[PDB]
DNA sequence: CCCCCCCCCCACCCCCCCCCCCCCCCCCCCCCC
DNA sequence: GGGGGGGGGGGGGGGGGGGGGTTTTTGGGGGGGGGG
């Protein structure tokens, strides 16, 4: 066969303990998990991310 | 056991693909000269189940065009050899490089010498089965084969791209071997190959050759992307064969390849590894063609003494009665002649209609129809015409920092018509800029510096209620309606559309209405074959001619047919319009004009085109002359009326 | 339209699309702002001709309107014609008062 | 020239052609005259890549798949038919290609090595052929769960059939070429980032070290793999069944297959010594102890707050630094001014063999499963239950002769081999009293101490630092074998007399040279010192003899060098030096040898809170030392200003004077 | 090289000095003709270059922007040896082209034509002013003070990168008293109205004159160009360079008021068939059959248009005043009367004419407009209608329906034949004689 | 209440940097005392 | 048996070369306000 590649695994978590607001953001939880919420107010194209 | 250079496999190792990738697999020579043979055979030996060779006859018709491209149908390798078709899925920029040589070899094979007209050939991928909207494109689509629709929102001009480019290093022995230039990358020379050495370097001057190049914006169909949501957008270029085979507005479906580099800009602005991406054009579409035997079948038709009837109740098959508004609506889609009195005076050939008349009897449905059949139309109703959204508008060019034209809805439908459904709610300021284009069939802006005049031949259709909402036959024409003579006068077929009670008139039409519904009733030899064939069965209970043989036929007509004028019964068209002119003295009727006397010739040019015939009939004249009294007797009060059909019958009651 | 270039915004009757718009205090909406909707009413669309800028678009919408008679009071000596400042085209549009 | 490389490379991918394919009437397919074809590739590998030393086929077949995409659905398949078979009985020929097959997996596996000797063709190729027997080694260990072990093991049982008396040579090869892919398939490992030193490095270094290729995982390579694979095909029961039927030629394979599984896990690792979950919290701990040291070293305020400190010196002149911790604490201070010098010492640098224990980080554990770690346990328990002493009698029964033509490849796997399950069965057996330590016997037997002596012997007199770093090992384990015997209580006696004079001597002069090698060269010149002082203390020809000989300053710079990893090193590891340190400071009174200032910052930098676990053992270990260690500098300061200047350096070799400075009358 | 140069050279002066047609030297006598009246160019006709020697031909149309030089070379040697006496200065004279080739429309042109000979047709939307193109350059050395010059044809130039025997990096300076420098004006060209396809925007090519081709033609004339179809980089997709055409030749359809106000071109032939025709007793009658033929009867109107076409006399008087020389008609009345078909006839036939829509004009669409120039991001005056109809009529149909404050723009470029403009800092009264 | 108007908003030297070359310094090995 | 000297490798510094560095007008659409 032609080698189908490595399958990367994407770790959805959800349901976490508290929402922060997007004004709640505070450098010292850079790193750490959270849940946001705010309304999307534009989007981008998607596009390819060089990842390997 | 065999020459290298010549070691060659069967098509069951073809399938037992064993490099990593495809693209290895297809690069590898002995593997690379099977496919040269594989596809060489495809093009010889698949036939249609005639026994033609497809690929003999279209190499045959691609020199006899002198062209640089070769359709070739996906589904036709996937029927042989199909894994050939998955190569080409999967690799297609490998596997159209090896194809092309196939089909410049197959084309020198049947055509010696064509590397004198063409020193290559491009084959143009068509009926790939699988599609994609702009939204829906993904990483794993990435230098695959795509097929895609949209609508070429910005084109930019046709330039001259370089193709094989030889470059001079300024030290030792200057001259480098040519390099191939892609849609995405400028060459990059790390070091000169003649002295091991990074250097300046210049494209060369001994040779080096262009090809034609074109970028498109593609973006998502406003009706097809979901509402709320922003339009989706990605690049298409074009190259050689392929610059401009489109213009601004028109949809579009492209076959290509999802291609994508490197830009430092977007990383730049993002702040992530993230690539910009293009569809490199292999094939553009737009259906309104047709072939030597649908020309023989509308050659066939064209013969039958009633054909200009069918016709007419082929137009619109679904609304019941109003063989006014078919005969109108068919003399304005397939329209006069076009005439030019030794270049000094140049006359309109277009036949402009007016669907006046009550709420609830199909105008608006009659246009969407028309919208449906004419080989180049475009539709905009009341309040969403501006007035140079319907001639043409300068706009300050984003990208160039300069004034340009956009041409509106009367230049996108040059050579085709336009549609202006709910014409009596335009405002009025929008309402006149009509009336250059449909009379003199021209566009003339002259606004912040630019002064130019450009092309409008558009027949216009349109529909209106009378003033207060509903007509009244007790008025005249130009106290039912709030329109001018000059714009009246340019309608040159007036259609009033009176909705009145009447006991069996009603009885047929609410029997064909609901008659009407079930046949189109969504759940009302292969399943797709026997759904086409239920289609045609359906179609033929109310359509004489198919309707996809009517839009080709209606092409035709209009493309290949010129009617001339002869044994002209001149006298009686003379009468005809002398007493129209005196009876419309008659302060608030259809003002008859010189206009509607060329009207009556161009209606009857007009007919003379659904027969095919080359000159105009007494019969053609006849019907005209026909059309043109009962649209004008139609219009009078009833005050009136009888005694001017009276008066008018002896012109038409003849025929 | 609007610029961001020339575009299209979506207005009420796009945004109900396969859906149902509901117009509120109808019979004070003027004229000019009534005879836009008799597309989207009736073709399932809106179609547009402006700024370079041509589409159609669909609007395959249930309108729920909620008009008041003129005066306020429904005089109900008068028909329904004559209670409302509509007129046939777009009454017949209706499928029900 | 490249344009014989092209034409190998498409001989080769007609060949994989050639070898068979699918059928689609899927099932895997044998090719027209398929024996001759794997015939003419094993042809191809001898004929090009070993006659001419330049693994090109080597390299192309790897590009056309042939093992991944024929030769182990051939062996697959063929295990398939004898085993459906072997429930109900051209078998007689289709043995012959699968034979075949397991030769050319032998070649395609064979280990790769480069030396001096090796082509510029093969140094140039090697780093990434080694990859692709990187994806031979996950395709031959997951493929159908590795069913193709289960080929190989049938194709050794039919020659174990026929008798010890029937096997003939070439039966004998067979079974010696099955241990040779069991032995690959174990042994493939990823390559060395091999970078040219021609041109300087730029401002960055190497981005990584990372040489596997994108469909391979490390985890894909790990020995859970391995060991799941090997229980799986029962790859264990047909190594241990063999050892149990040795009543010789393919001796030295199966010891090599031993090594290579041994050479790189720890055995401690197969004992215990929620509950992973406990000890993550116990991690967390660990690390939130230098969270709450690292905060105290870390500014109050923003960066830019900058305060500025200025220190005067006990003379009339003024430093300044900006830390604004450093205002409050001049310890800080000192440090940092110390730490902002742009000046570093220029530093000095420093194959045929595998990484292994003799050259790993001295942490790097195997993470195995819980199901692998038992799988493992059992099949090396019942190893040492029944073939250790047989083998170990067999090899060293070999290698008693032919020590001149032992290659170093040999040598060290051989010593490693030894020391491996010497110290297993040593820590099974203090773990469970089931365990018997007579079941490593064959270890003392004299023949093997003999073997080992002249191994390490000739390996230091060749300065073969490998080899002299792998017997010090063996050393060790033999000695601690010998102290638990001891214990367990002739032999003892026997060899507390062998290792009198020149052995006394080479091993006191291995700690001497071990400062100028690696961490665990080191790390093994003091264990096997603390082995030998409490073997002879055991013993206790004369014991102060003895230990002056190793009490001398090149000892003191080789256990401070490594002292100096303490961070990294473990608690056992620091409580054996500091135990070192107790008996020559405290008990042997050669104080004035420690005094020296390597050892006085050493000291302040691990009882520093930046230093070791405020709980530790070897943390009070450095403690009490540190007290008493102080106590006597500064008693030796009161009795001789001298020695103020005198911990700055080398103590005095000038006897005349160097005796008072040792003692001071 | 040089060697087969002096060849190609010594071809082309055998070209001028031997070909000859019922006895007359035709290039001999038309260079002499033009040395005379000190025009240093040379019209010749491809048609007797492939006549007299189709190799030369060849080498032509094979590579004409390296043969073009020589050709112009060998025009100055033969300039010479019939003008200056051998062993008792002229510039390089330029090379004009005529030819009947085939056309290729503008759209069609594209990469296969690149460096080719190439014959096309367009109306002129734009002229520049004339840019200084170098001919000569007299250069040195910043350091070493080494002196050279560079001789450049304009076909595609630089500066060396280093010296000709340290000088440093980039060593090089112009000299420009000894330089020699010659006129370059740009034009765009767009392509035929009637020749655009269908629904297709007009497309434009910009392109190049210098020497006597300069000032020849002007906005709005209809012309026929020969020019080489070429390419330049621009500062500015990938690989991708912007086309242009270098002007080898130009033909408009007739001449007017190019450069020309007081000046004029009519031939010995045409001036008396004009005068005997001016003669004629019918004349008036003549010329009102001839206006519109097509549209019956509206005679009066027939003779007033033939009035504002030929328009009064303008006046200047020693009070300052002027007195307006041309003449304004309105047409208004009931629909379908013909009155656009006659304002088409009058823009056709008018030697200068502006056809506009009220409802497509604009106030400053009509006078005057003010721009802004995007890199030198200065402001800019740009003529409208009234500018381009400057000698001539502007047809202004649809009228009623031009809005009011476009249409009282109209009032003083309508009257006193000015535009008085004041907008962004410009102040001007430009002329509008319409 | 409807239509039209009109108002608003919007489009050549100098520094940083990188590469190359040369010399010096530090370590190791061998010889001499 | 230790110290000095010679020789080789490796690192650092210095020099040289190279490349980069907003209001004003015009047009269009939409919204708001005023007059008949
Ligand atoms: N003769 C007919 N046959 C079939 N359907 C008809 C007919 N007359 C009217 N209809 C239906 O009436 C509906 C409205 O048609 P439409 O085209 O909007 O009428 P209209 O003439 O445009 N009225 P209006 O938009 O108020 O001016 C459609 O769904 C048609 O199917
Ligand atoms: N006297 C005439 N002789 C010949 N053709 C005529 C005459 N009068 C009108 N026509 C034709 O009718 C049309 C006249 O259109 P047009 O020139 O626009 O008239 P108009 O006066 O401009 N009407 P309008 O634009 O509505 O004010 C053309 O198709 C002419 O061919
Ligand atoms: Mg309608
Ligand atoms: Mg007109
Ligand atoms: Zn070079
Ligand atoms: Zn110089």
């Amino acid at each position: 066969s032609p080698e189908q590649t490595e399958r990367v695994f994407q770790i959805s978590f959800f349901n976490l303990p508290t929402v922060h607001r997007i004004r709640d953001i505070r450098s010292e939880k850079i790193g750490s998990l959270l849940s946001i919420s705010g309304t999307v107010t534009r989007t981008s194209e998607v596009r390819p991310e060089l990842y390997k | 056991d065999i020459d290298p250079l010549r070691e060659e496999l069967t098509l069951e190792s073809l399938s037992n693909v064993k490099a990593n990738s495809y693209s290895e697999w297809i690069t590898q020579p002995n593997v690379s000269r099977t496919i040269a043979r594989e596809l060489k055979s495809f093009l010889l030996e698949y036939t249609d189940e005639t026994g033609r060779s497809v690929y003999g006859a279209r190499i045959r018709t691609l020199g006899e065009m002198n062209s640089e491209s070769l359709e070739v149908n996906y589904r036709h390798l996937a029927e042989s050899k199909a894994i050939l078709a998955l190569f080409l899925a999967k690799c297609p920029e490998e596997m159209l490089k090896i194809f092309d040589l196939v089909a410049m070899e197959a084309t020198e094979l049947h055509y010696p010498d064509y590397a004198r007209i063409h020193s290559e050939i491009h084959v143009r991928i068509s009926d790939f089965p699988t599609i994609y909207s702009l939204r829906e494109l993904r990483e794993s689509n990435l230098s695959s084969l795509v097929r895609v629709t949209g609508v070429v929102t910005r084109r930019t001009g046709v330039f001259p791209q370089l193709k094989y480019v030889k470059f001079n290093c300024l030290k030792c022995g200057s001259i480098l071997g040519p390099f191939f230039q892609d849609s995405n990358e400028e060459i990059r020379i790390s070091f000169c190959t003649n002295c091991k050495s990074k250097g300046p370097f210049r494209v060369n001057g001994e040779k080096t050759v262009y090809r034609n190049y074109q970028r498109v914006t593609l973006q998502e169909a406003p009706g097809t992307v979901p509402p709320g949501r922003l339009p989706r957008h990605r690049e298409v270029i074009l190259l050689a064969d392929l610059v401009d085979v489109s213009k601004p507005g028109e949809e579009v479906e492209v076959t290509g390849i999802y291609k994508n580099n490197y830009d430092g800009n977007l990383n730049a602005k993002n702040g992530f590894p993230v690539f910009a991406t293009i569809i490199e054009a292999n094939s553009i579409k737009r259906v309104f063609s047709w072939t030597e035997e649908e020309e023989r079948e509308f050659r066939k038709i064209s013969r039958d003494r009633g054909i200009i009837d069918k016709i007419i109740s082929s137009m619109a098959p679904s609304i019941y009665g109003h063989r006014d508004i078919k005969t109108a609506v068919a003399c304005s889609l397939f329209g006069g002649v076009p005439k030019n009195v030794n270049g000094k005076h140049s006359i309109r050939g277009d036949i402009n209609v007016l669907l006046l008349g009550d709420p609830g009897t199909a105008k608006s449905q009659i246009l969407k129809y028309v919208e449906k059949t004419a080989h180049r139309a475009v539709f905009a109703t009341g309040q969403g015409a501006s007035a140079v959204g319907l001639t043409a508008s300068v706009r300050k060019d984003p990208i160039t920092k300069e004034w340009t034209l956009e041409g509106g809805a009367l230049v996108l439908a040059d050579k085709g018509v336009c549609l202006i459904d709910e014409f009596d709610k335009m405002n009025d300021q929008d309402r006149t800029s009509i009336h250059e284009a449909m009379e003199q069939q021209s566009i003339s802006i002259s606004k912040a510096g630019i002064v130019t005049t450009l092309q409008a031949r558009c027949s216009i259709i349109a529909a209106a209620n009378p003033n207060g909402g509903r007509y009244n036959s007790t008025l005249p024409l130009a106290q039912n309606v709030s329109l001018t003579e000059p714009i009246l006068s340019r309608f040159d077929i007036l259609c009033v559309v009176r909705d009145l009670v009447d006991e069996e008139a009603d009885e047929r039409l609410a029997t064909f209405v609901v008659d009407s519904h079930v046949r189109s009733h969504p759940e009302n030899l292969n399943a797709r074959q026997r759904r086409l064939q239920r289609q045609r069965k359906k179609e033929e209970e109310i359509s004489p001619i198919p309707q996809e043989l009517l839009m080709k036929y209606i092409h035709y007509a209009r493309t290949k047919i010129y009617p001339k004028l002869h044994q002209m019964d001149m006298d009686k068209v003379s009468r005809v319009y002398a007493d129209l002119r005196r009876e419309s003295i008659s302060t608030g009727s259809f003002p008859i004009t010189v206009r509607h006397l060329e009207s009556i010739l161009r209606i009857a040019e007009s007919f003379a085109k659904m027969r095919l015939s080359e000159f105009v009939s007494s019969y053609d004249l006849d019907r005209a002359i026909k059309v043109v009294v009962d649209s004008f007797v139609d219009a009078q009060k009833v005050s009136v009326r009888r005694q001017l059909r009276r008066s008018f019958a002896i012109y038409t009651l003849g025929h | 339209v609007v610029r961001d270039d020339y575009t299209i915004e979506a207005g009420a009757l796009m945004l109900a699309d396969n859906g149902i718009c509901c117009i509120d205090e109808f019979d004070k909406m003027d004229i000019s702002d009534q005879v836009a909707i008799h597309e989207a009413m009736e073709q399932q669309t809106i179609s547009i001709a402006k700024a370079g800028i041509h589409a159609t678009l669909n609007a395959r919408t249930s309108i729920l309107a909620a008009a008041n008679p003129v005066g306020g009071r429904y005089n109900r000596k008068l028909s329904l014609r004559g209670n409302l400042n509509m007129t046939a085209p777009i009454m017949s549009r209706f499928d029900l008062f | 020239a490249d344009f014989s490389l092209t034409v190998l490379r498409a001989r080769i991918a007609l060949l994989a052609t050639a070898i068979g394919g699918p059928d689609y009437t899927p099932p895997y397919k044998l090719g027209d005259d398929c024996l001759a074809c794997l015939k003419d590739l094993k042809r191809w590998f001898k004929l090009v890549d070993d006659q001419q030393k330049r693994w090109d086929v080597a390299m192309a077949v790897a590009e056309y798949r042939i093992l991944t995409d024929d030769l182990l659905p051939i062996l697959i398949d063929w295990e398939n038919k004898c085993s459906l078979a072997a429930k109900l009985a051209n078998k007689a020929y289709y043995d012959k290609i699968a034979l075949n097959c397991l030769q050319l997996l032998v070649l395609m596996t064979w280990p790769l090595i480069v030396t001096e000797q090796s082509s510029s063709n093969q140094i140039t190729l090697y780093g990434e052929l080694k990859k692709h027997q990187l994806v031979y080694k996950k395709t031959i260990l997951s493929m159908e769960s590795g069913k193709v072990l289960r080929a190989a093991i049938r194709l050794a049982l039919d020659v174990i059939k026929i008798d010890r008396l029937s096997r003939t040579p070439r039966d004998n090869m067979v079974l010696k070429l099955v241990l040779n892919f069991f032995r690959n398939v174990i042994a493939i490992e990823p390559g060395e980032f091999t970078i040219n030193t021609k041109k300087s490095m730029p401002k960055k270094g190497i981005t990584s070290i990372d040489t596997l290729p994108p469909n391979v995982s490390m985890d894909d390579i790990s020995l859970n793999t391995v060991i799941s694979s090997f229980h799986k095909n029962k790859v264990f029961g047909f190594l241990l069944t063999l050892t149990s039927s040795l009543s010789d030629f393919i001796n030295i394979p199966l010891l090599e297959i031993m090594f290579y599984f041994t050479k790189d896990v720890n055995q401690e690792l197969l004992f215990p010594r929620t509950s992973a979950g406990f000890e993550l919290s116990k991690l967390l701990q660990k690390e939130h102890q230098m969270r709450k040291n690292v905060i105290k070293h870390t500014s109050a305020r923003h960066s830019r707050f900058g305060g500025l400190l200025s220190i005067q010196t006990p003379d009339k002149t003024r430093l300044t630094v900006s830390g604004s911790q450093a205002l409050v604490d001049e310890k800080i201070a000192l440090q940092k001014l110390d730490d902002s010098k742009k000046w570093n010492k220029r530093i000095i640098k420093k194959e045929g063999l595998p990484n292994s224990l003799l050259n790993s980080q001295t942490g790097k554990a195997i993470f195995f499963t819980e199901s692998n770690g038992k799988h493992f346990k059992e099949f090396i328990n019942n190893f040492i239950d029944s073939g250790f002493n047989i083998l170990l009698h067999s090899v060293t029964n070999y290698f008693t002769t032919e020590q001149d033509r032992m290659v170093t490849l040999e040598q060290v796997e051989y010593l490693l081999f030894f020391a491996w399950f010497v110290k297993y069965q040593l820590l099974r057996s203090k773990i469970d009293n089931s365990a018997d330590i007579k079941q490593v016997s064959e270890a003392l037997k004299e023949v093997t101490f003999i073997l080992v002596s002249s191994l390490l012997r000739s390996a230091y007199d060749l300065k073969n630092w490998t080899v002299t770093h792998a017997g010090m090992i063996a050393f060790n384990e033999l000695l601690n074998l010998v102290s638990r015997t001891k214990a367990a209580q002739d032999i003892e006696f026997i060899v507390s007399r062998l290792f009198s004079d020149e052995r006394i001597q080479l091993l006191s002069n291995l700690p001497k040279i071990g400062s100028k090698y690696s961490l665990q060269f080191m790390k093994s010149c003091i264990e096997l010192t603390h082995s030998v002082l409490k073997v002879l203390e055991q013993y206790s020809v004369n014991f102060q003899k003895v230990q002056a000989n190793y009490m001398t300053e090149p000892v003191i710079e080789t256990y401070i060098n490594f002292l100096e990893r303490f961070r990294e090193l473990e608690d056992d590891s620091i409580k054996k030096v500091f135990s070192f340190f107790h008996r020559v400071f405290v008990q042997a009174k050669e104080q004035a040898l420690l005094f020296r200032f390597d050892l006085i910052i050493l000291l302040r930098e691990m009882l520093s809170p930046d230093g070791l676990d405020r709980m530790s053992r070897s943390r009070k270990y450095v403690s009490q030392f540190s007290d008493y260690f102080l106590a006597r500098l500064k008693k030796r300061l009161k009795k001789s200003p001298a020695w103020f200047v005198g911990l700055l350096f080398p103590p005095l070799h000038n006897s005349e004077v160097g005796f008072y400075q040792r003692y001071g009358e | 090289n040089d060697d087969d140069n002096t060849e190609i050279i010594k071809s082309f002066k055998n070209f001028i000095l031997e070909f000859r047609l019922d006895s007359q030297f035709i290039y001999r006598d038309q260079l002499r003709n033009n040395i005379l009246v000190k025009n240093y160019s040379l019209t010749v006709n491809m048609e007797h270059l492939i006549g007299y020697n189709e190799d030369i031909y060849k080498k032509l149309s094979d590579e004409p922007s390296d043969i073009i030089p020589l050709f112009e070379t060998a025009i100055t040697q033969v300039a010479k040896r019939i003008s200056i006496l051998s062993r008792a200065s002229l510039p390089t004279f330029q090379l004009i082209l005529n030819s009947n080739a085939n056309q290729i429309p503008l759209r069609d042109l594209d990469s296969e034509h690149v460096s080719k000979i190439v014959r096309l047709s367009g109306i002129i939307i734009s002229t520049s002013v004339l840019s200084s193109r170098a001919t000569y350059l007299s250069i040195m050395c910043r350091n070493c003070r080494h002196t050279t010059s560079i001789t450049i044809n304009n076909f595609n130039v630089s500066l060396p990168r280093s010296c000709l025997s340290n000088c440093g990096p980039d060593p090089y300076i112009i000299i420009h008293e000894s330089s020699k420098f010659i006129d370059q004006q740009f034009l765009k060209l767009q392509e035929i109205p009637e020749l655009v396809p269908v629904g297709e925007m007009p497309r434009n090519l910009t392109m190049t004159c210098d020497r006597y081709l300069t000032n020849k033609v002007i906005p709005g004339t209809r012309v026929t160009i020969v020019g080489i179809y070429s390419i330049y980089n621009s500062k500015n997709g990938v690989a991708i360079r912007t086309p242009y055409i270098k002007i080898l030749g130009i033909q408009s359809d007739v001449e007017t008021s190019s450069i020309w106000n007081s000046v004029t071109m009519f031939t010995e032939e045409e001036e008396e068939e004009f005068l005997q025709l001016s003669r004629n007793p019918k004349l008036y009658e003549i010329l009102t059959n001839s206006i519109a033929p097509s549209i019956f009867g509206n005679e009066d109107i027939k003779k007033a248009i033939v009035c504002l076409l030929m328009g009064g006399s303008k006046k200047i008087l020693p009070d300052g005043m002027r007195l307006r020389g041309d003449i304004n008609v309105l047409l208004l009345g009931d629909p379908g009367t013909a009155k656009s078909q006659l304002l088409k006839f009058v823009e056709k036939v008018s030697p200068i004419a502006v056809y506009t829509s009220g409802k497509g004009s604009s106030a400053a669409g009509l006078t005057a407009s003010v721009q802004r120039d995007p890199m030198t991001r200065e402001f800019y005056l740009e003529g409208g209608a009234m500018v381009l109809a400057d000698g001539g009529v502007v047809c202004i149909d649809e009228f009623d329906k031009m809005r009011d404050e476009d249409r009282v723009a109209i009032h003083e470029a309508m009257e006193q034949q000015t535009i008085s403009i004041a907008k962004a800092g410009i102040t001007t009264v430009l002329n509008s004689r319409t």
